């Protein structure tokens, strides 16, 4: 009984691809302001 | 000094704003030009490629690699969920029982024979029947 499998998490198709094209989100305070 | 944003072309006034693809946005407008999800929160990325800003979903639907589906022997889009065995890839609707056609669920049991997954209760018969 030790081929037997469990099953998991579903995974994405294209996992691995797409880091070179990611690009970063900066987190800004304004300066001038006032209520 | 004042910033102005690149989705809605209207003048930052609010407390926190943000800074991508060289330039400024309000929280809500940095979104994806597909679905329309808010990229800001939820750790969700941001991707860029040719004028358009992506979510991780709709980036694969236009820039992913496609694979082929080892039960129905049809292609499987880069955006779609699979579920992995070894080698082999499958669409989640085509993932069951070669023998009783049930859906799998995380904790099932299941053997691989060539590309037919055989849950654990059908192995004798599918042995006895097939080999
Ligand atoms: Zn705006
Ligand atoms: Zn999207
Ligand atoms: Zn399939
Ligand atoms: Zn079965």
């Amino acid at each position: 009984v030790p081929d037997v499998m469990v099953v998991g998490e579903p995974t994405l198709m294209g996992g691995e691809f797409g880091d070179e094209d990611e690009r970063l989100i900066t987190r800004l305070e304004n300066t001038q302001f006032d209520a | 000094s004042l910033l102005t944003c690149g989705g809605c072309q209207q003048n930052i006034g609010d407390r926190y704003f943000l800074k991508a693809i060289d330039q400024y946005w309000h929280e809500d407008c940095l979104s994806c030009d597909l679905c329309g999800c808010r990229l800001g929160e939820v750790g969700r990325r941001l991707y860029y490629k040719l004028g358009r800003k992506l979510c991780r979903r709709d980036y694969l639907r236009l820039f992913g690699q496609d694979g082929l589906c080892a039960s129905c022997d049809k292609r499987i889009r880069a955006y779609e969920m699979t579920m992995r065995v070894k080698d082999k890839v499958y669409h989640l609707e085509c993932f069951k029982c070669a023998a009783c056609q049930k859906h799998f669920c995380v904790g099932d049991r299941y053997l691989l024979i060539n590309s037919d997954i055989v849950c654990e209760q059908d192995i004798y018969e599918w042995t006895k029947i097939n080999g």
